[PDB]
RNA sequence: CGCCUCCUAAAAGGUAACGGAGGCGCCCAAAGGUCCCCUCAGGCGGGACGGAAAUCCGCCGGAGAGCGCAAGGGUAGAAGG
RNA sequence: GGCGACACACGUGCUACAAUGCCCACUACAAAGCGAUGCCACCCGGCAACGGGGAGCUAAUCGCAAAAAGGUGGGCCCAGUUCGGAUUGGGGUCUGCAACCCGACCCCAUGAAGCCGGAAUCGCUAGUAAUCGCGGAUCAGCCAUGCCGCGGUGAAUACG
């Protein structure tokens, strides 16, 4: 395991104030992080160019993972969808990439974001765990204006073990989520 | 618009008819021709008619027009569309 | 061109005078 | 993970334009940015980059009171 | 696209329409009607239906009266198509050596 | 996204490139090189860093752009467009604003022409 | 007009009418053998473009999905992926 | 208040779509007219429109006044652009009792259509066409890109 500041600040900071918000009696109580799974809704190489391997190579200098390839369930003729195409990127991040990456996150991408006023406040699962999607994946430090081709953006799931919404909440931003509301 | 030299034009007769409402504890609804005067602050919370030519227009000032004529809010011309 | 007040030419066309075309 | 197919993550430098420099890891050992969360205006208080207005209109006006009363 | 013009007199848009429809007799000679004009008028014998109308192959001009208005413009087009059937014709009698 | 926002294009001089900004024309573009000396004619594929968040920083505190100008340009429509006034009722319809006649062209605000 | 499925068919099998309803005359080089792994449809909540429905996340969800094609039987402790 | 409306349609024009061009700085060369609650030198304030001072001229005297294209130098480098300047937001000026409907101008920002135009159609035979600016009547101001004039630069072609 790295020493990474982001994960570092986690047990150092984040957890004594949200024992302290919250009273849990067990160390194991106390909301932590369990993955995040980035996706690409590619879809606009479903037959065109599958060579989408483009996107791959940009999530992968992301999160230093290589995502893995969606393929459609059923065929769906308005979408021009066959049943088997590929239509998206799929990468899981647990330990310290997850931690290398939300550490990235929060102090460089959202803030080149494009007129960012914050997280949406009301984008919490109902069980704990938090959503966002991307406009663009140039907001990323590792992906240059020269590289790119195209506007490919991503969702990003935050699945953390709180069980409520609020206890969520409470990690989330301790960790350094900037919420407008 | 008017020149900043000159002052915020405003008919005087219809000036005057808006303090004596605000120095009583208005308001009556005042009906007025003065389409040129300007929305001053005293005036803000009033309703005014404005004639547009045919009909005195009810126009309920509020707080944030201020800086226009009472012709804007009672205009002249009825227009539904063609065909 | 002539057209364009923000320009020498245009303030000529008008018979103007201004930054662009000073007097 | 598996071996031939990841971009190694190795230590990196992030420098802002506002000099702050972010000790991370990367597939990119050095990177300039334009903007951080330690100088974004959201992020540094309500640090309004322009437009500390408050109103502004419809009455900062004022000029002026020379109707009469 | 064509214009009707009541001069110092009104009109419904019905009229107009049966205007329209009956200078689409002059559609028969297959010959683009560019810009076509017709002007209603009221005389104190009766009306005059005026019309100008350019084709590639020339201008025609014609006028037509009578007491009652609809008979004015019927002769209009029959004074309209004469002139048209002129235009697309003449030029064919020159044509043995 | 370097300045401010937008990726102003290189290959063109800086004054040049600084109008491809939202709020930004000849005249700011004369006033963001002097205020910062720099030369106005060098391209902008060739501005050394240091010049750059120079150039960047003097933009970006002074002047409104891009989306909170458009969001704020947006406001004053709104604003016209609610308290009812006659200018409002302009931008309601899609109609001019500035007095000009409508009975022909007026292209411009209502669009390519819509037959019957 | 041969063949398959259900019903008529009276709880074994079988059972007729120019009785009631549908399908077949193919297909698959994997859609076959074996080994290992995996589990659906659907509902709700969350997520750029993105929609009733594309791909992602969470909870519920024993089989209502799937099994090339009719119908029936069977079937996730797999015959499904 | 309307004559300024606006699903549309036609006529006349203006500005253009660019490099024989566009922009900035400097420097030339006219004519005809107008001008005493008029024309305004020159100075000062303002990026500017303009404002405050203030001389001259009943005007071959003083003023509107700078003509522009051009010439010199520098930039732009073929892109919907340093082409084009519509549309809109905001801030001002001035006239006028009063600029909402419905004025002109200045400044910041915005920066549209348009890549030379279908059927069809207009003008022009020489200082003409083309192109460039200047003046006047009307007139508080101005919706003049109109009209009546003025000079600058200056062609092509006519077998028939
Ligand atoms: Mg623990
Ligand atoms: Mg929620
Ligand atoms: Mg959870
Ligand atoms: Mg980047
Ligand atoms: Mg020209
Ligand atoms: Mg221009
Ligand atoms: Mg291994
Ligand atoms: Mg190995
Ligand atoms: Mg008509
Ligand atoms: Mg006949
Ligand atoms: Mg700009
Ligand atoms: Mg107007
Ligand atoms: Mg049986
Ligand atoms: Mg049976
Ligand atoms: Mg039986
Ligand atoms: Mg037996
Ligand atoms: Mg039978
Ligand atoms: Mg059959
Ligand atoms: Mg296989
Ligand atoms: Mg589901
Ligand atoms: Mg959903
Ligand atoms: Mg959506
Ligand atoms: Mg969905
Ligand atoms: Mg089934
Ligand atoms: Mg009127
Ligand atoms: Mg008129
Ligand atoms: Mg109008
Ligand atoms: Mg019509
Ligand atoms: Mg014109
Ligand atoms: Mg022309
Ligand atoms: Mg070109
Ligand atoms: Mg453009
Ligand atoms: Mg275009
Ligand atoms: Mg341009
Ligand atoms: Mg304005
Ligand atoms: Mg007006
Ligand atoms: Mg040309
Ligand atoms: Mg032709
Ligand atoms: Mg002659
Ligand atoms: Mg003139
Ligand atoms: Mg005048
Ligand atoms: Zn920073």
């Amino acid at each position: 395991p790295l020493d990474v500041a982001l994960k570092r600040k986690y047990y150092e900071e984040v957890r004594p104030e949200l024992i302290r918000r919250f009273g849990y009696q067990n160390v194991w109580e106390v909301p932590r992080l369990e993955k995040v799974v980035i996706n690409q809704g590619l879809g606009e190489a479903k037959e065109d160019a599958r060579i989408l391997e483009k996107a791959a190579q940009e999530l992968a200098l992301i999160t230093g993972q290589k995502p893995a390839v969606t393929r459609a369930k059923k065929s769906i003729s308005n979408f021009k969808l066959r049943k088997g195409m590929p239509i998206g990127l799929r990468v899981t991040l647990r330990r310290d990439r997850m931690w290398i990456f939300l550490e990235k996150l929060l102090n460089v991408a959202l803030p080149r974001i494009r007129d960012f006023r914050g997280l949406n406040p009301n984008s919490f699962d109902g069980r704990g765990n938090y959503n966002l999607g991307l406009r663009e994946q140039l907001i990323f430090p590792e992906i240059t204006y020269d590289m790119v081709d195209a506007l490919r953006g991503m969702d990003i799931a935050v699945v953390t073990t709180a069980e409520t919404d609020e206890e969520a909440r409470a990690l989330l931003e301790l960790l350094g989520f900037p919420f407008r509301k | 618009p008017r020149s900043l030299k000159k002052g915020v034009f405003v008919d005087d007769h219809l000036l005057e008819k808006v303090l004596e409402l605000n120095a009583k504890g208005e308001k009556r609804l005042i009906k007025t021709w003065s389409r040129r005067s300007t929305i001053v602050p005293e005036m803000v919370g009033h309703t005014i008619a404005v004639y547009n030519g045919k009909q005195h227009v009810p126009v309920y000032i509020t707080e944030n027009m201020v800086g226009h004529k009472l012709g804007e809010f009672a205009p002249t011309r009825t227009y539904r569309g063609h065909g | 061109g002539k057209g364009d007040r923000r320009t020498r030419r245009g303030k000529i066309w008008r018979g103007t005078y201004g930054k662009y075309r000073p007097r | 993970m598996k071996e031939g197919i990841h971009p190694k993550l190795v230590p990196a430098r992030i420098i802002c334009g506002c000099g702050n420099v972010i000790e991370t890891y990367s597939t990119k050992p050095e990177i300039y940015v334009e903007v951080c969360s330690k100088c974004h205006p959201f992020y540094t208080g309500q640090q309004r980059f322009v437009d500390t207005e408050g109103r502004v209109e419809r009455f900062q006006r004022r000029y002026g009171d020379s109707y009469r009363k | 696209t064509m214009n009707i013009t009541s001069k110092q007199m009104e009109i419904t848009p019905a009229i107009r329409q049966h205007v329209a429809d009956r200078l689409a007799k002059l559609e028969k000679w297959q010959t683009h009607l560019i810009n076509p004009h017709i002007i209603l008028s009221k005389e104190p014998q009766g009306f005059v239906a005026d019309a100008t109308i350019n084709t590639p192959n020339g201008v025609l001009v014609a006028s037509g009266k009578h007491e009652d208005m609809y008979t004015a413009i019927n002769e209009l087009i029959n004074k309209l198509e004469r002139q048209l059937n002129k235009l697309q014709h003449k030029g064919e009698a020159r044509r043995a050596a | 996204a370097r300045i401010a926002g937008v990726e102003i294009p290189r290959n063109k001089r800086v004054d040049v490139a600084l109008t491809y900004i939202y709020g930004i024309g000849k005249a700011r573009a004369k006033e963001a090189l002097e205020k910062t000396g720099i030369n106005p004619a060098t391209r902008v594929k060739d501005l050394t860093e240091a010049e750059v968040v120079r150039l960047r920083e003097y933009v970006e505190n002074t002047w409104k752009l891009e989306g909170e100008l458009r969001a704020e340009v947006a406001a004053n429509i709104k604003r016209l467009m609610d308290i009812g006034c006659y200018r409002g009722l302009r931008h309601r319809r899609g109609l001019p604003v500035r007095g000009q006649r409508t009975r022909t062209n007026a292209r411009t605000r209502k669009g390519p022409r819509k037959t019957v």
